[PDB]
């Protein structure tokens, strides 16, 4: 468990100025954990931390559009 | 570059007339269009 | 029959080569500059009408 | 912020604006040295009356005239790289702000927890309260805590903007389809004024930025009151 | 399949024919190659041909030198380079 | 008799004459736009209203002064008048493309003037960055007309560059090497090389921008997977070679002027001059992302780009110290073009060191899009390139026209121009340091005083070009011709007379190798 | 053949001083007065 | 008179007409995209084809009939067209740089992978491979035509250059048929944009090369080319090999890699 | 080198038979696939400015058999 999430940490994998790929990959990892815990049937909410990570990084408009195109089924990310 | 004497030498009065002509020919249209910007803004 | 035209294009005339053939290149030059002048003035009219809104 | 008859930079609040200001003083001393060299040499070497207009040794001073500007150029370059590498180190920040520049107004999201968002427009000139600053005052000032590393992600919805505050030493492009990092700290509380640097239409002069830096307890009270 | 295509010794006319016909015997009246017969003395000067009364003459008079120096050369006896004094004479009869 | 001499011209002197006339007209357009810009910034408030018309004026000032005043006059006019004269060629290699390049220029000017006239107006800066220059913020025909203006100017300069390179390499006398040519011929060669290696990059960039605007491609907007940093990459990959196109024939002109009026038979370190010009040309292609230090690049990328900017800084230092060294111990004749050349040396040195201040990426993060950059590029462009233009014009106006200017009016013109442009662009350093950014029609009150000072300096510079016209008229008000010219043995263009005849070098030069 | 000499290699006659003064001032004044009328047009439109 | 071997051109009007014709094209594109008028565009297209025909016929008249083409003149012409080829190389290199920056780092809106989702790229081992084979075979046939010109054979040259033109026309109509039966359009994102701009500019350049080849064919059949002074045909071979090299970089870059 | 008859036989051995069997290989692989199901992506079928030929929705090479539209297919 890595909760008491006060803000996002410094990710060593993408350490440069552009932080687009952090929120794209973190939202993708959150949905892929949703899929993996749906197929496994175990605890989904243990990767609830991933959710808060994208909630800190890419804006409300980007996230809202992505929920719209995952609700309709127009998501280019292979989840 | 050394030079001829002027074939048609210019008096000082004609140089003054020429520079006054250049100044008035440059500041009449630009001076007129900047005399009223507010009239172009639908007064 | 290139060398007879080679003889023909030796000037002895004081005329440029784009008016050297005689009739047909002269009239199609004539039409070329006429239609490009008409196109240029129609470009100026088109640009003035495009600058004016409605 | 700028005061009348100001010649140099604005005074520093972040650490990096202090190191960049010291480096600016260093490189401007170097500029003054080279400019005085060129000016004094040309004023010396025009005013002579002696002459020498014959064949001269072509290559006998070129190695010195190529090694000395290389020495001064690396003398500029090493502190430049030293402070260049001191903007993207490990930060471990405290807060994360998300700033989106819409068509001539800024917008601010504090959604680390308890999602909060608002819009910053300019207070108009005829609607100014007395004592205020023309072309710089905003509706909602952007409230940040004191002396802590604050992660800040800048973007725009439609066109190119530039979120810039000079006295904190921040200037970062706001590009659509992008997300740009800037860490922001402080040392003094108060109000810092910046404005957009990228050309963004017919009101490009008319988006200001006001950063109001306060202690952390007052930032917590402001976050509780604003939501 | 035999020949067919023309050879430029008979098809080509005009200025190309004139310089090819002149250059098959080692003559360059139309100045494609650098000239010859070089000696700086006043008894055997550098001879230049022309078709007019004067010609621009450019001198590299010491080797590995940047700037050519140019001067007019007229008829009569030989003039010379203004800094080195290699003798240049004009024989205006060529075509 | 007129349309065959001028409209259908096939010799280089006439093309250079019309280049000089067109550039003088376009420069007067540009200084009118500059008077407009300093007119709105003179006092606080909105003289013209919104920032859209001001941005249209700013973009027009940039494009007219870049592609229509320095490039045609400098490259086309001085190259066509002097390059076949210094190398001893009878004409250009392809004179018909030279004529077509000149006659392609005023269509591009008319398209730009129409671009300013359509109901939107191309108010985006001379950087035509999307998505501001898209069909959403600028829905109209102004950006397309500006794009086609740049297309026509690029085709013109590509044709001129091809003609210049083939006429320099091929039309030498067969005994001369390339290293025995004058320095302005070298500057024209290197400028034409960088022109035809650089211009297709912006041609492809504005082609892709036009297809984004009108063919629904998504090269640049991120809604379809595009990226505007790609446009900035392509534009500045053209744009810094374009910068060195602006500055390099000025280097050749000042080398010739200082060598002539200093009494020297050669510039000191001719091989150093040639090597430094080759180095500046070769290193202009690897330093473009110093225009992109705040866009969000890698830290290692910007470290490389500021380092490569220092290595492009060294060989122009070699050039300026060699100019000082060829000033050493000569018969200094204080001609007007001498004063223009020394003003070039000092003020271009100041502009170069302000560029060196901008070279560091950290102080570029502080000083991006401020008026410190504006002071830098005006101290190089509007002072170095303009002073080199005026030095060449004052020096070779006896060769072109056949008449000599009044030297006293010329020195007065230099003094007025010097004071005016120095008081114009020195407070902009303080305006950039204080933090008032670019492209603004209205500023806070704290930036008032310097702006006020800057505005009135422009008017002094305006008066300068006014009396410059008087200068030209006074020459034709005097009709004094030339005795002869000193140092005509070393300079080939002066040895056929002032002005030279229509047919020069019918009997070519006689230079031997053996 | 075209004219050779001083003042004849130019596309305009320099043989009259005052006519050339008027021609120069209308040429360069039209150049100076084009963008001001452009700005007048953009202000008159909106 | 004249003693230099450089050609002095008579005062010719095709510079002015070509320049104002380019003005007509630019104004015609602006009037077509926005105000929807096609007459000015077609007037400009007619003006370029007339001006170019007269310019190049004048060059033919002064070259093969008046004999103004001394060896320094075709040395200069070689320099000029080599420079033009290098300029077009850097134009296509700018387009290639656009494609490489597009496909090197895919974005979040595309989905983070190349090719994007919802597109079906062309499999490279079918008829694009036939286009590569056709262009290479036309290069080999034009090299046979060049050696038949240098060796002095006329009918072998006619057969070689005829099949060169035939494969050029076959290549451009095969490419046009692939523009017909492709499964994605120019509005299908950055992949479609880069693909169709790169292939369309290559198609325009190969139809320009085909036109230059057919006018070279009629010049050869009118006995213009001699044994060694045949610079227009060497120009055709150089531009044709340039188009072949550009298509080889296109097929390795876009068609095969990433698809 | 610099032969003439060897390049004619080089063409007639390598080039024209090569294009011949490549055309035969394209003939044996001349089989179309089914039309894929239409999913309305927003990074595809970009409509910012209408086209300037005919209607404005069709592209220049828009064949209705395989190419889609932003509002589905065509029937
Ligand atoms: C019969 C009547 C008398 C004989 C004709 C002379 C007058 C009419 C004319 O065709 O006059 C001749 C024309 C010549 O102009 C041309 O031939 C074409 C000019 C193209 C300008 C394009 C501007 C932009 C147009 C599109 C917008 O003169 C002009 O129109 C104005 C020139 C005024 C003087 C300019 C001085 C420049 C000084 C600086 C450069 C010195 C160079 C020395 C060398
Ligand atoms: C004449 C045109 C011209 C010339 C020559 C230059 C020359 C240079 N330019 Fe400039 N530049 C522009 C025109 C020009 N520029 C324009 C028009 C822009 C605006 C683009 C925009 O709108 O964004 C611009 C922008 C620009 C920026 C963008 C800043 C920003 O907005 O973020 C930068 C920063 O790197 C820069 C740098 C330089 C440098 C380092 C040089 C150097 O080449 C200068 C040469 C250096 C010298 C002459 C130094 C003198 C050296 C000596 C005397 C030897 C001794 C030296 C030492 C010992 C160190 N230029
Ligand atoms: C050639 C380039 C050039 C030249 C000369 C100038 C000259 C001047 N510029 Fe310009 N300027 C730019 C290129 C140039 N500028 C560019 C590229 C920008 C950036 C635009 C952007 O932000 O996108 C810019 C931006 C710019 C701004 C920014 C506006 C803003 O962003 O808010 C301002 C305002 O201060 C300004 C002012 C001036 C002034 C007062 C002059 C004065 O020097 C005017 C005096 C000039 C002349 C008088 C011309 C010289 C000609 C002659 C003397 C006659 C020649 C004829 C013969 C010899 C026959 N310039
Ligand atoms: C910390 C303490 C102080 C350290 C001081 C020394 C630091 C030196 C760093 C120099 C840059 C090294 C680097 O990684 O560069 C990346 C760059 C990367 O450039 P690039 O080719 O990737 O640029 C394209 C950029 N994008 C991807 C955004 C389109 O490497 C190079 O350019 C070449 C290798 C390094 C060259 C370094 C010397 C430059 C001067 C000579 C040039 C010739
Ligand atoms: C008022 C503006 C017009 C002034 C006209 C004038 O005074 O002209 C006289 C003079 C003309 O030149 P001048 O000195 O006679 O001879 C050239 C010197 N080598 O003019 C000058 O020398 C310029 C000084 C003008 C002072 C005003
Ligand atoms: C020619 C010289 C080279 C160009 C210099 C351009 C930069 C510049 O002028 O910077 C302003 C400089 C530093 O400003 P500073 O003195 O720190 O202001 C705050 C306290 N007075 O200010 C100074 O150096 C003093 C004022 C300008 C002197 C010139
Ligand atoms: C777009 C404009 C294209 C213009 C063009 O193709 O011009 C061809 C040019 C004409 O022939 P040119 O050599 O100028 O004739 C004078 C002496 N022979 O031909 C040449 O100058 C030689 C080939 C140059 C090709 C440049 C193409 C751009
Ligand atoms: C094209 C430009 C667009 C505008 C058209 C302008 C047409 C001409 C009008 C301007 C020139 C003119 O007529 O100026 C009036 C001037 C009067 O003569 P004035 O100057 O008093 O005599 C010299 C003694 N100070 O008249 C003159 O100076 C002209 C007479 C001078 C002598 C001419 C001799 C001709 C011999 C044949
Ligand atoms: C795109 C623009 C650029 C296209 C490519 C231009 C290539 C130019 C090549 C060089 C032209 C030139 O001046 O060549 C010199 C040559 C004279 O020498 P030559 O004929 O070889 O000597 C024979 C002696 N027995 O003269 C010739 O060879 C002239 C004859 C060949 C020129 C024909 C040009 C045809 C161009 C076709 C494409 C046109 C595209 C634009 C117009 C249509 C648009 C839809
Ligand atoms: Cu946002 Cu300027
Ligand atoms: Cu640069
Ligand atoms: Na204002
Ligand atoms: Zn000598």
């Amino acid at each position: 468990k890595i909760k008491n999430y006060k803000t996002a940490p410094f990710d060593s994998r993408f350490p440069n100025q552009n932080q687009t790929k952090n929120c794209w990959q973190n939202y993708l990892d959150f949905h892929r954990c949703e899929k993996a815990m749906t197929a496994k049937g175990g605890d989904v909410s243990v990767c609830e931390w991933y959710r808060r990570v994208y909630k800190s990084l890419c804006p409300v408009s980007w996230v809202s559009a992505w929920d719209d195109r995952i609700a309709e089924g127009t998501f280019p990310g292979k989840i | 570059v050394s030079a001829k004497p002027a074939k048609t030498p210019t008096s000082a009065v004609e140089q003054a007339v020429g520079i006054s002509a250049i100044v008035v020919g440059f500041m009449v249209p630009a001076g007129w269009v900047l005399a009223h910007l507010e009239s172009y803004k639908k007064s | 029959k290139v060398p007879e035209l080679q003889k023909f294009f030796q000037k002895a005339d004081g005329v440029p080569i784009h008016l050297k053939r005689g009739l047909p290149d002269q009239m199609l030059y004539r039409t070329t500059m006429a239609l490009t002048l008409g196109g240029t003035i129609y470009c100026l009219i088109a640009l003035y009408m495009a600058s004016q809104p409605r | 912020m700028a005061y009348p008859f100001q010649l140099g930079l604005q005074d520093a609040t972040s650490p990096i604006m202090e190191e960049l200001m010291n480096f600016h003083d260093h490189t401007l001393m170097i500029v003054f040295l080279i400019s005085s060299l060129v000016l004094y040499i040309i004023s010396l070497m025009l005013t002579t009356k002696l002459t020498h207009t014959s064949t001269m040794d072509a290559q006998e001073v070129e190695t010195i005239w190529t090694i000395l500007p290389a020495v001064i150029l690396i003398m500029i370059a090493l502190p430049s790289l030293r402070i260049l590498y001191m903007m993207d180190e490990i930060n471990n920040p405290v807060l994360t702000v998300k700033t989106m520049g819409h068509q001539w107004y800024w917008s601010y999201e504090y959604t680390d927890y308890e999602d909060l968002c608002f819009d910053s427009y300019m207070i108009p000139t005829n609607d100014l309260k007395p004592g205020e600053l023309r072309l710089l005052e905003v509706d909602n000032r952007v409230v940040l805590p004191m002396e802590l590393p604050i992660r800040m992600l800048i973007s725009s919805e439609d066109v190119l903007h530039s979120w810039a505050v000079p006295s904190l030493g921040l200037k970062t492009d706001a590009i659509p389809g992008r997300l740009n990092q800037a860490t922001v700290t402080s040392n003094r509380p108060g109000l810092f004024y910046g404005q957009c640097s990228e050309i963004c239409g017919s009101n490009h002069s008319f988006m200001p930025i006001v950063l109001e830096m306060v202690p952390l307890k007052y930032f917590e009270n402001w976050s509780a009151s604003m939501i | 399949s035999g020949g067919g295509v023309p050879t430029d010794e008979e098809q080509a006319t005009g200025l190309e024919r004139e310089i090819m016909i002149a250059a098959q015997k080692g003559l360059d009246p139309y100045n494609m190659l650098p000239p010859k017969a070089a000696s700086g003395t006043k008894e055997d000067p550098n001879l230049v041909p022309s078709i007019s009364n004067k010609r621009i003459v450019g001198c590299i008079c010491e080797e590995d030198n940047c700037t050519v120096i140019w001067f007019w050369l007229h008829k009569g006896e030989s003039q010379r380079c203004p800094n080195c004094g290699t003798h240049y004479k004009l024989v205006p009869h060529q075509m | 008799m007129f349309i065959n001499r001028w409209l259908f011209s096939t010799n280089h002197k006439d093309i250079g004459t019309l280049y000089l006339l067109f550039g003088a007209w376009a420069g007067m357009v540009g200084t009118a736009l500059s008077i407009l810009i300093r007119a709105e910034l003179g006092q606080p408030g909105a003289l013209l209203g919104d920032d859209q018309i001001y941005n249209v004026i700013v973009t027009a000032h940039a494009f007219v002064m870049i592609f229509f005043m320095v490039m045609p006059m400098m490259i086309g006019g001085f190259g066509n008048w002097l390059v076949p004269l210094m190398i001893g060629a009878p004409d250009m290699a392809f004179p018909r493309m030279n004529n077509m390049s000149f006659w392609l220029l005023p269509p591009s000017f008319l398209l730009l003037l129409a671009s300013s006239m359509v109901e939107a107006g191309a108010g985006t800066g001379w950087t035509v960055y999307p998505p501001l220059a898209g069909n959403l913020a600028h829905a109209g025909a102004s950006v397309d007309l500006t794009i086609f203006s740049l297309h026509l100017a690029g085709v013109s300069s590509i044709l001129g560059a091809i003609n210049f390179i083939t006429t320099i390499i091929n039309m030498k006398p067969p005994a001369m090497t390339q290293y025995q040519t004058p320095l302005f011929v070298w500057s024209v060669l290197i400028t034409a090389v960088l022109l035809l290696l650089s211009l297709p990059v912006l041609a492809a960039g504005i082609t892709m921008l036009l297809t984004d605007r009108n063919l629904n491609t998504t090269f640049f907007d991120p809604a379809g997977g595009g990226d505007p940093i790609l446009y900035q990459h392509l534009f500045w990959f053209f744009g810094h070679p374009e910068v060195y196109i602006l500055i390099l024939p000025g280097f050749g002109i000042i080398s010739h002027v200082v060598t002539y009026y200093s009494g020297k038979k050669e510039p000191f370190g001719y091989m150093g001059m040639v090597w430094a010009m080759m180095s500046i040309g070769f290193l202009g292609f690897i330093v473009w992302a110093h225009h992109m230090f705040t866009v969000g690049l890698d830290v290692d990328t910007r470290a490389y780009f500021t380092s490569a900017t220092m290595i492009i800084a060294i060989p122009t230092g070699v050039k300026v110290f060699s100019w000082l060294a060829t000033l050493h111990g000569g018969n200094i004749k204080w001609s007007p073009a001498m004063l223009w050349a020394l003003g070039f040396i000092f003020l271009f040195t100041v502009g170069g060191l302000t560029g060196i201040v901008l070279s560091n990426s950290s102080l570029d993060i502080v000083l991006h899009d401020t008026y410190y950059v504006v002071a830098h590029f005006h101290y190089v462009l509007s002072m170095g390139a303009v002073f080199a233009i005026m030095a060449g014009f004052v020096h070779w106006f006896p060769l072109f026209s056949g008449f000599t200017l009044d030297d006293t009016w010329a020195k007065a013109h230099f003094a007025i121009m010097f004071v005016g442009v120095n008081m114009t662009f020195f407070p902009q350093h303080f305006l950039g340091l204080s933090g008032m950014p670019r492209r603004y029609s209205d500023y806070p009150d704290a930036y008032t005083t310097w702006n006020t000072v800057s505005s009135m300096g422009s008017f002094i510079s305006l008066t300068a070009v006014l009396i410059m016209i008087f200068m030209i008229w006074e020459a034709f008000a005097s009709k004094r011709e030339v005795m002869s010219v000193s140092y005509a043995s070393t300079n080939l263009e002066w040895l056929h007379g002032c002005p030279p005849p229509y047919h020069t070098f019918e009997e070519p030069t006689y230079v031997k190798v053996k | 053949h075209y004219e050779e000499g001083p003042g004849k290699n130019l596309p305009f006659s320099v043989e009259n001083k005052w006519r050339l003064l008027a021609m120069m001032t209308v040429y360069f004044g039209s150049g100076f007065a084009a963008p001001f009328f452009i700005v007048r047009h953009q202000l008159l439109k909106k | 008179h004249q003693t230099h071997a450089y050609h002095m051109v008579n005062p010719s009007p095709w510079p002015l007409t070509g320049a104002f014709s380019a003005l007509l094209l630019t104004s015609g594109l602006v009037m077509w995209f926005h105000y929807n008028s096609i007459t000015l565009l077609t007037l400009g297209l007619l003006t370029n084809i007339l001006t170019m025909y007269q310019w190049w016929r004048d060059v033919i008249r002064e070259g093969t009939y008046q004999g103004h083409h001394t060896p320094i003149v075709q040395k200069g012409l070689r320099y000029g067209m080599i420079l033009f080829i290098v300029s077009e190389v850097f134009f296509f290199a700018g387009f290639f740089w656009a494609f490489y920056h597009s496909s090197l780092v895919p974005t979040h809106d595309l989905g983070g992978c190349w090719p994007p989702t919802g597109i079906s790229p062309l499999n490279p081992l079918e008829v694009p491979l036939l286009n590569t084979s056709v262009l290479l075979a036309s290069g080999v046939s034009i090299t046979w035509a060049h050696h038949s010109l240098m060796e002095g054979k006329r009918n072998h040259m006619n057969q070689a250059l005829l099949i060169t033109i035939m494969l050029g026309l076959y290549f451009t109509i095969l490419q046009a048929s692939e523009y017909f039966e492709t499964s994605f359009s120019i509005s299908d994102g950055i992949y479609g944009s880069t693909f169709f701009m790169a292939t369309g500019f290559h198609g325009l350049h190969v139809i320009i090369g085909s036109t230059f080849l057919i006018v070279c064919l009629l010049r050869q059949l009118k006995f213009h080319f001699t044994s060694k002074h045949h610079f227009g045909f060497e120009a055709a071979a150089w531009y044709w090999h340039f188009v072949d090299v550009v298509w080889l970089f296109l097929y390795v870059s876009i068609y095969w890699w990433g698809s | 080198g610099a032969g003439a008859n060897t390049w004619r036989l080089l063409t007639f051995v390598l080039a024209l038979p090569g294009v011949a069997l490549c055309s035969l290989n394209c003939w044996m692989h001349a089989g179309h696939h089914e039309r894929p199901e239409f999913i309305p992506y927003h990074h595809l079928r970009i409509r910012t400015k209408p086209f300037a030929w005919g209607d404005g929705n069709h592209t220049l090479f828009h064949n209705p058999h395989v190419n889609p539209l932003p509002t589905g297919y065509e029937h």
